[PDB]
């Protein structure tokens, strides 16, 4: 729907033949996740804003809720200088999601025009909701990694132990270490930086990693980190063939105020894509969708059925949206149920396609000791952890689906979970556990679910 | 500068660096 790059066709779309590198599904929306696990004032945020420029966000709302919980994602193009006159890694350059598929060379590289090669998502958490978001279930959350490591400091900081323990968890084989804000650094001084940081990572998951040097503040030898996504990086595997599911993370309600009829439209739903491809103009069904009660008290869900009127991608139009970016589906329900992020927390897939909607969980949890890789600084019991407490408040994270839960009883190792609103999910999934230490949610542990209470989805 | 289609070490990107705030 939008000039200048590839054409989108329904009718000439095969879900087969779709892969993580097809050029008509990257040249609209990013294919791969790469999380960056760095650290606020070390330049977490500035990296990703340098490599990916400046994003405007197509519909905000006026409150931002769960700010320091919600997963923000960041598209970035990555392009391939087809002249071999010109040296690599300049040949490599990172832009935005706007940009054409080809743009001649800005460079005196003596001609050549650059094509489009790779389009990531930046998955960037405000402290390390990451962690338990992707460390048991999986799901496909990210297949990358960034640790950020700045200059000014001597490693290890007492910042960086627990981002060495994230990355051990998250189990990703693939990282790629980024030592930014090293411009104002002596040569000796990032040499032994360097040293510290292998010393500190040997016998790891990062012991064969890059250490790139870069400086996001004046954009140095970001090239370098565009040529390791592109080789260093693997290409994930993605399953495109099964029904489609989203975890609903934004909402938004995009009608101004005084506006006229003709110009109403649906709620519009931001989420993640996990396994499948969504149509415009297919029917979809989102759990628990409604969820109200009785006169009594009882809980009862209505499954909110709808279509997809359009699939947005940062400030991109799609005709179908595939995993690896944040989608923004916009479809027919009623703007009421949908503004103001109301309708986070719930499933959006096929009809008939979506896992049962849970009110308890009876988990078989693994209780954490200590935090991961955490100073224990004086307080000998601040980074021990209690064991579970009955009427306890704990943040059960199904891969991006969050939610909370009051432990109603634990026998041996056996937890009941009476969550604050019922979820989709199967028995047998991999969940974690979250708990308020201090001022922040901290990974306590996980489990699986053994059983459960299902509510029966009421259809009129 | 050479035919580094395998990874490159710290010390060449670190000199990289040195060079490009030097220079300018």
């Amino acid at each position: 729907g939008q000039p200048h790059l590839s054409r989108q066709d329904l009718t000439t779309l095969d879900v087969t033949k779709l892969t993580p590198l097809s050029h008509e599904v990257i040249s609209r929306q990013a294919t791969i996740n790469i999380g960056t696990i760095g650290h606020v004032a070390h330049g977490k945020s500035t990296v990703v804003k340098a490599i990916s420029g400046v994003h405007t966000v197509r519909f905000k709302n006026e409150l931002e809720r769960n700010i320091t919980i919600k997963l923000g994602y960041a598209n970035a193009k990555i392009y391939k200088l087809d002249d071999p006159s010109c040296p690599r890694p300049e040949c490599y350059r990172s832009c935005g999601s706007s940009t054409p598929d080809e743009f001649p060379t800005d460079i005196p590289g003596t001609k050549g025009n650059f094509k489009l090669v790779r389009h990531v998502s930046f998955v960037d958490c405000p402290g390390h909701d990451i962690l338990m978001a992707t460390m048991l279930n999986g799901a496909a959350v990210m297949d990358a990694a960034l640790l950020l490591i700045a200059g000014n400091e001597s490693c290890p900081q007492p910042q960086t132990s627990e981002h060495l323990a994230a990355i051990e968890i998250m189990k990703l084989k693939h990282i790629l270490i980024l030592q930014n804000k090293i411009d104002l650094v002596k040569e000796s001084q990032a040499k032994e930086q360097y040293e510290q940081i292998l010393a500190f990572v040997q016998g790891t998951v990062a012991e064969g990693a890059p250490i790139i040097p870069i400086s996001a503040q004046l954009k140095y030898n970001i090239e370098v980190v565009c040529e390791y996504i592109v080789k260093k990086i693997p290409v994930p595997p993605r399953d495109f063939t099964s029904e489609p599911r989203l975890i609903v993370i934004r909402s938004f309600d995009v009608n101004k105020p005084g506006c006229e009829v003709d110009d109403l439209k649906g709620g519009v739903a931001g989420g993640s894509i996990l396994k499948g491809v969504l149509k415009v103009g297919q029917e979809i069904e989102v759990r628990p969708g409604i969820v109200s009660k009785d006169s009594e008290g009882k809980l009862m869900c209505k499954p909110i059925f709808s279509k997809i009127v359009s699939l947005f991608a940062e400030h991109n139009d799609l005709q179908y949206a595939a995993p690896g970016g944040l989608i923004g589906v916009g479809t027919k329900i009623d703007p009421t149920l949908c503004r103001a992020d109301r309708m986070v927390g719930q499933v959006l897939g096929a009809v008939g396609a979506l896992p049962e909607i849970f009110t308890e969980l009876e988990i078989s949890y693994f209780l954490l000791r200590r935090l991961l890789g955490v100073r224990t600084e004086g307080d000998k019991k601040a980074a021990k952890v209690q064991k579970l407490s009955k009427n306890e408040v704990l943040m059960v994270n199904i891969g991006s689906l969050s939610t909370g839960g009051r432990v109603s009883a634990v026998k041996a190792d056996l937890g009941k979970i009476v969550l604050t609103n019922p979820v989709c999910t199967e028995v047998g999934e991999k969940i974690a556990l979250s708990r308020r230490v201090e001022k922040h949610w901290r990974l306590i542990g996980w489990g699986q679910i053994r059983r459960g209470v299902t509510i029966k989805p009421t259809v009129d | 500068w050479a035919g580094s289609e395998r990874d490159y070490t710290y010390e060449e990107l670190l000199n990289r660096v040195f060079n490009i705030m030097r220079e300018k």
